[PDB]
C-alpha cells in the first residue's frame, strides 16, 4: 500500500548521502604524501608473558593507571594483571562462563564483564573488607554482551545482541538510554576520549555513531562487506579504525562521513578481530584471526610489522592510556606485552 | 494494526528520519582531514614509544 | 531445592597464592588446591605452580536458567569449541 | 535413608583442565583433583597429567536402584569383564 | 591417536563436521574429542555405567 | 545421635584407578586419593601408586551398637594385633 | 540463605604442623594441607614445607550496608594493593 | 551456637596406615592424608611417610571451658609452652 | 630471618619476655614467632584481612590485633583448651586502627 | 486363559501379514542393483582419501 513511498524516500535520501559524500570526496592526501621516511621494520618484542590464564583469552583492557590490565577467559575468570611484575592483583572467578568482554573503570575501582549470560556483572575491586565482590549485575538485555566500556564509575555502555547499546546507571541498576537502530546485532563498541560520542559496529556490516546525551543515532557508516569485529577511535577523537571478518581494515573519519583509508594485503586471508591505534596514530595494531597479528602504517597503508608470537589466534588488542606498551590477548591463554 | 503489517509505517518513518540527520551532517573536504591526521602524527612522532624505542631506564618492561 | 555448583580453576604461584586465597571473591568456596612441579624456573616462583579449584552454589529454582538463542552467538560458540 | 553416590574419574590435559572443570553441571560435583604425572616423556612434553574425580547423588533415593539384567546382556557383561 | 579414556571403549560416532567424535567408555564417560588436535572438547561423566 | 563413619583404605595402581572408583560400592563414599612412588622409583612404573580412602556413614546407630563377645574372639583379636 | 566464608593460608614447617593443627582457633575449620619443596632440593633441607588452608564461617548473614572509610585509608589500601 | 572442631595429626607408616584408619574412633572424621619423607626417602620404605589429619565435632554446648584454674596449672602450661 | 609469613607484614611488637614477637600481616595472619629458634608458637588466622596493628600484652598471655575491620580483637594465648580464642572484640571506632 | 492360549493365536495371526506384505514388495533383479552399485562406486573412486594417497596438505589429520 503506502509502504512503497516510505522505502522510496529511504533509497532516495540514501542516494542523496552517497552523492554528498562523492561530491565532497577528494584525493586522500596521506598516501600521495607517502614521502615520509618509511618506518622500515619495527621489531616489536614480546617482553612479558602473562601466562596465568589457562583458557582462551577473549578480552583485555588496560586501566587509566597504565599498570593494571583486566583479562577475561572462556572458562569465566577475570585476571587483573600488574603488567610490571607479571603478578595477578586479583583473580575473580565468574558465576557464568563464556565471557566476551572486560572493562576497566577510569579510576581502577570497578571492572565490568559479561557474555552469553546476557548480564553485565560489575566487580568492585576496592573495598575495605579485602576480597572482590560483585556490586551490580546489570540485566535487561536479551542478547549476548560483546563489549563493555565505562564512561565513569556510575555510567556504562554495553554493546550486545538484540541490537541494543543501552546505557546503564550502575546505582539504580536500570538502563536509561536505549540505543536502537541496528538491524544486525551490535558486537563492537569504542568510547571516544571525549566520552560523549561512541561508535558501535554490528554484524550488519555497519558502524553507527551515537551521542550519549540523547538516544538518537548521530551518524551511520558503511564500508565493509562483512560483519564488523572491533573498532578503535583515533587518539584525536574524530576518526576510527574498524576491521571485519574480511581481510580488510578500514579507517573512517567523522568529519567526512566516508571511508578515509583502507588497509589490506594479499597474504592475509583471515579476518580482523581487534584494532588499536598507538599514541601518535601512525601504527594500526590490529588483531587477526591468524596465529600472528600485524601492524600497518596507519597513514601510508603498508605492512609496518609483525607480532610473530602466539600459537593460536589473537582476540583482543589494547594500548595503554599513555601509549607505552600494547597487550595482545590471545586464545593460547597467554597475554603478551609488546614493547 | 497487523493489517497494515503491524504499523510498520512507524518503523520505516523512524529509519528514514534517521536518514534526514545523515543529510544534516555537514560534509568537509577529505583533503584537510587527511592533513590533520598527518600533522598530528608528525607532531607526535617523536614522543610515541612505538615508533622510536625509549631507552631501558624509561620503559617499565626492562627495568 | 536442587542446587548446581559452578566450578572454576584459578592459577597462581606462591607469591600471589596467599593474596588470592585470602582475598577470595564473595561466595566462592575453596574446594581443593593442587601443586604442580614446573619444568620452567625449577618449580617454585613459576606462574603454573598452584591451581586452586573454587566453587559456589546457585539457588536455581528461585533464579532459573538461561536458554535465550542468538544466531551470531551460536557461530561464536561453534568457533570457540573448536 | 542416606543418598547413594555415583563416582567417575576424568582424564585431563593441562589446557583442557580448565574447560572440563568449568563445563560440568547437573549435580556432577567436583570431588578431587590429582596429578598423575605425564603418560608421556617426563621432564619434556608433559601432557594429560590430571585426574578429576567427580560425583553425584541419586535424587529419588526412596525409589532407589534395582537390578534385573537382560538375558543377552549377561553374556555381554561376561565378555566385557575379561 | 586419542588417549583420554581409561576403560574399554564400547561405541564411537563422528559428527557432521567430521572433526568431533563422541567416545563412550565402560565407566560412563562420553568424551567429545576434537580429532585434529587430540584435544578432548568435553568429558561428560554418566550417572549410569 | 551423631553418626559414626567407618573408613577403609583400598590401594590401587595407575590403570585400575578408574575401574575401582567407577565401581565403588553402593554405600561407600569417596574421601581421598593420595599418591606414593614405587620401589623402582618415586612417581614412575606400574607397581602401585594410589591409596583411595573411603567412608561409609552408619545410619543404624540409633538401633544399638553393642554386641555380645566371646573369649575365643578376644584371644584371636589380641593375637591379630601382635 | 547463603553464608560468607573467609579463607587463610598458614605456612608451616614439618615440625610445627601438629601443634598448629591441634591449636586451631575456635570456628576455624581445617580445609587442606598442601606440601611444597625448595628451588634446589626437595625431600631434605626444606625451609618451607606445608601450607595449611583454613576457613571460617561468618554467621551474621544480615550484616547490613552501613560503613564509612576514612579519608586517607584509601591511600593505604592503594599503597598496599601494589 | 555453631559447633566447634578439634583437629589432630597422626603420623603413619604404610603398614600402620590401614590399621589406624580402619581403627579410627567414634565421631572422629578423616580429613586428609598427606605423604612425606624425612631425609633420605619419601613415600614408601620410610619411617615417617604419612600424616593423617582427623577431626572431631563438639556437638555438646559445654566443652570444659572452665572449672577454676589452680596456680600450678598455669606454671605447667608455661613450662610446656616453651 | 623469621621467614614464614607469606603476605606483606604491617606491624610487629615484642613481648616483655624478649622471646616472643608478634607479626601481623595483610592477609590476616598473626604469627607469634619464638625469636631464638625461628619457630612460630602460634599462627592465628584472623576474620578480617588488612590487619596493620598487633600488640603483645606485657605478661605474654594476651595479644591484640586491628586494622580496616574497625575492630580491635583480643586473642587469649594461655588457655586450658590449648587453642587460641577471641577473649573480646572491641568495637566503637568508625575508622581503621 | 490357557484355553485362550495366551493370545498365541494372535501371535500366529500377526506372523502372517508380515510375509505376505513381503510378497507384495516388488523385486529388482540382482543384475540391475549390482549395476547401480558398480556405477556409483566407480564414479566416486577418485575422491575419498580412504582409498588413495593425498598430499601432506589438504589432509586435515596431518596438516
Amino acid at each position: 500500500s503506502e509502504l512503497d513511498q516510505l522505502r522510496q524516500e529511504a533509497e532516495q535520501l540514501k542516494n542523496q548521502i552517497r552523492d554528498a559524500r562523492k561530491a565532497c570526496a577528494d584525493a586522500t592526501l596521506s598516501q600521495i604524501t607517502n614521502n615520509i621516511d618509511p618506518v622500515g621494520r619495527i621489531q616489536m618484542r614480546t617482553r612479558r608473558t602473562l601466562r596465568g590464564h589457562l583458557a582462551k583469552i577473549y578480552a583485555m583492557h588496560w586501566g587509566t593507571d597504565s599498570r593494571l590490565l583486566v583479562s577475561a577467559s572462556q572458562d569465566g575468570k577475570l585476571i587483573i594483571w600488574d603488567s610490571y611484575t607479571t603478578n595477578k592483583v586479583h583473580a575473580i572467578p565468574l558465576r557464568s562462563s563464556w565471557v566476551m568482554t572486560c572493562a576497566y573503570a577510569p579510576s581502577g575501582n570497578y571492572v565490568a564483564c559479561g557474555g552469553l549470560d546476557n548480564i553485565c556483572s560489575i566487580y568492585n575491586l576496592k573495598t575495605r573488607e579485602g576480597n572482590v565482590r560483585v556490586s551490580r549485575e546489570l540485566a535487561g538485555h536479551t542478547g549476548y554482551l560483546s563489549c563493555c566500556r565505562f564512561l565513569d564509575d556510575n555510567q556504562i555502555v554495553t554493546s550486545s545482541g538484540d541490537t541494543t547499546c543501552a546505557l546503564w546507571d550502575i546505582e539504580t541498576g536500570q538502563q536509561t538510554t536505549t540505543f536502537t537502530g541496528h538491524t544486525g546485532d551490535v558486537m563492537s563498541l569504542s568510547l571516544a576520549p571525549d566520552t560523549r560520542l561512541f561508535v558501535s559496529g554490528a554484524c550488519d556490516a555497519s558502524a553507527k555513531l551515537w551521542d550519549v546525551r540523547e538516544g538518537m543515532c548521530r551518524q551511520t557508516f558503511t564500508g565493509h562487506e562483512s560483519d564488523i569485529n572491533a573498532i578503535c577511535f583515533f587518539p584525536n577523537g574524530n576518526a576510527f579504525a574498524t576491521g571485519s571478518d574480511d581481510a580488510t581494515c578500514r579507517l573512517f573519519d567523522l568529519r567526512a562521513d566516508q571511508e578515509l583509508m583502507t588497509y589490506s594485503h594479499d597474504n592475509i586471508i583471515c579476518g580482523i578481530t581487534s584494532v588499536s591505534f598507538s599514541k601518535s596514530g601512525r601504527l594500526l595494531l590490529a588483531g587477526y584471526d591468524d596465529f600472528n597479528c600485524n601492524v600497518w602504517d596507519a597513514l601510508k597503508a603498508d605492512r609496518a610489522g609483525v607480532l610473530a608470537g602466539h600459537d593460536n589466534r589473537v582476540s583482543c588488542l589494547g594500548v595503554t592510556d599513555d601509549g607505552m606498551a600494547v597487550a595482545t590477548g590471545s586464545w593460547d591463554s597467554f597475554l603478551k606485552i609488546w614493547n | 494494526m497487523a493489517s497494515n503489517n503491524t504499523a510498520s509505517i512507524a518503523q520505516a518513518r523512524k529509519l528514514v528520519e534517521q536518514l534526514k540527520m545523515e543529510a544534516n551532517i555537514d560534509r568537509i573536504k577529505v583533503s584537510k582531514a587527511a592533513a590533520d591526521l598527518m600533522a598530528y602524527c608528525e607532531a607526535h612522532a617523536k614522543e610515541d614509544p612505538l615508533l622510536t624505542p625509549v631507552p631501558a631506564s624509561e620503559n617499565p618492561f626492562r627495568e | 531445592v536442587p542446587v548446581k555448583h559452578v566450578y572454576r580453576v584459578l592459577q597462581c604461584q606462591e607469591e600471589e597464592l596467599t593474596q588470592m586465597v585470602s582475598t577470595m571473591s564473595d561466595g566462592w568456596k575453596f574446594e581443593q588446591l593442587v601443586s604442580i612441579g614446573s619444568s620452567y624456573n625449577y618449580g617454585n616462583e613459576d606462574q603454573a605452580e598452584f591451581l586452586c579449584v573454587v566453587s559456589k552454589e546457585l539457588h536455581n529454582t528461585p533464579y532459573g536458567t538461561a536458554s535465550e538463542p542468538s544466531e551470531k552467538a551460536k557461530i561464536l560458540q561453534e568457533r570457540g569449541s573448536r
